């Protein structure tokens, strides 16, 4: 879109980092779920240490999935999977609100994309797919705006 | 403004001739005879689009126009 | 698990980048079916992990396709059998 | 129960008004969105009784908010860190 918030980018933006870091040609799907993970805080980052994915959970298996080298980075994009969830992120924040995307998007579009290697990596360490898709939406809570909400006046006005 | 890419719409026809020869070349196989017309193919694949957002700069150049003239070719255009 | 996968790629093209740098001991065939090219990895002498593995690789160019594989080995279009990523690097690097 | 609250002003001068008897021990944050302030005081060393207490005295100035904390950290927007009804007598007493 180009029209995302901050959060979505960056935890794409540490997929990169992992795609050179770990090796790897195109920045594979693995390296956008070590973004959330590795951006510490941040809805996504958060639920999946909920379920009990610290960042030595996630890596121990990513790098079991492509080690290092490819440290050439060639022509590094995303791998399509990855480019998949991107876009996923996009819908994932339509969906929930959200024109501006986040960190929560972009795991729940994981879950999603569910056969990349992401989606490996955490069915690998025994978190189920779902159980993440869920801790990052009972986080992304999504506050009213337009409008109020404090207290409940009157009782008249309702019927009317 | 956008009426082609820079005039690079010729472009996408090469691609075209090419991806052909490739395909064809690769389903008799022309093995090596293929190899250098896959390179030729995505190749060029990659340099369209590369420059079919070289009219994004005829975009910075001319997407906002919506002046007298502009207008007034469409008042008299619809009657 | 699962010792064989089927990938597609999206045209031809797509496969050479990454055969360039997968060719596994897996050996592996390669057909032509809607004009792209579908590429059948047959892994022999790897553990299921191991497949996983490798098969990011393979995926940081492709996806996994739902096609079933004795569709494929009916009704499909060979251009490369046995070892089709090693073959698809001579046949396609330059 | 918790320890901490996300209180919503109207207007500024409503923000003021906590201030001006209410710091509370409680490092606290003022955030502007929609025009509205949000106050988040954060008691540290209180205990259950101290701070609804005060959350009394608070919500005379204030109402107490449905912001879920993570999206007020989030996708709120500061005026004044922690400590921010001290530095609002200041800066909107004077």
């Amino acid at each position: 879109f180009g029209r995302f918030t901050e959060r979505a980018q960056k935890v794409l933006a540490l997929a990169q980092e992992e795609a050179l870091r770990l090796g790897h040609n195109n920045i594979g799907t693995e390296h956008i779920l070590l973004g959330l993970v590795r951006e510490g805080e941040g809805i996504a980052a958060k639920a999946l240490q909920a379920l009990g994915l610290g960042s030595e959970k996630i890596q121990k298996e990513v790098e079991s999935l492509i080690g290092r080298g490819q440290e050439m980075s060639q022509t590094i994009h995303y791998t399509p999977r990855a480019k998949k969830v991107i876009e996923l992120s996009m819908d994932e924040a339509r969906k929930l609100g959200h024109s501006y995307v986040g960190t929560e998007h972009i795991l729940l579009g994981l879950i999603r994309e569910g056969e990349g290697v992401a989606a490996r990596v955490l069915n690998n360490l025994g978190v189920s797919l779902n159980k993440a898709r869920q801790q990052v939406l009972q986080l992304l809570g999504s506050n009213e705006t337009g409008s109020s909400a404090a207290g409940t006046n009157s009782n008249a006005n309702t019927p009317t | 403004s956008f009426t082609t890419p820079p005039n690079l719409k010729e472009l996408e026809q090469k691609l075209d001739e090419v991806r052909k020869e490739k395909d064809a070349a690769v389903q008799s196989q022309e093995f090596e005879k293929a190899a250098s017309l896959r390179d030729t193919e995505q190749r060029l694949r990659e340099q369209v689009e590369d420059t079919k957002k070289s009219w994004k700069e005829k975009q910075g150049q001319e997407n906002s126009e919506v002046t007298v003239d502009d207008i007034a070719m469409v008042v008299s255009s619809w009657t | 698990q699962k010792l064989q996968f089927v990938l597609r790629f999206g045209d031809f093209e797509d496969v050479i980048s990454l055969s360039k740098l997968n060719v596994n001991g897996s050996k592996t065939t390669l057909y032509s079916f809607e004009n792209r090219y579908y590429l059948y990895v047959d892994f022999c002498n790897m553990t299921d992990e191991e497949v996983e593995n490798q098969l990011s690789i393979l995926l940081e160019y492709a996806t996994e396709s739902s096609i079933s594989i004795h569709r494929l080995e009916e009704y499909g279009k060979l251009i490369i059998s046995e070892h089709a990523l090693e073959t698809i690097k001579k046949h396609f690097a330059s």
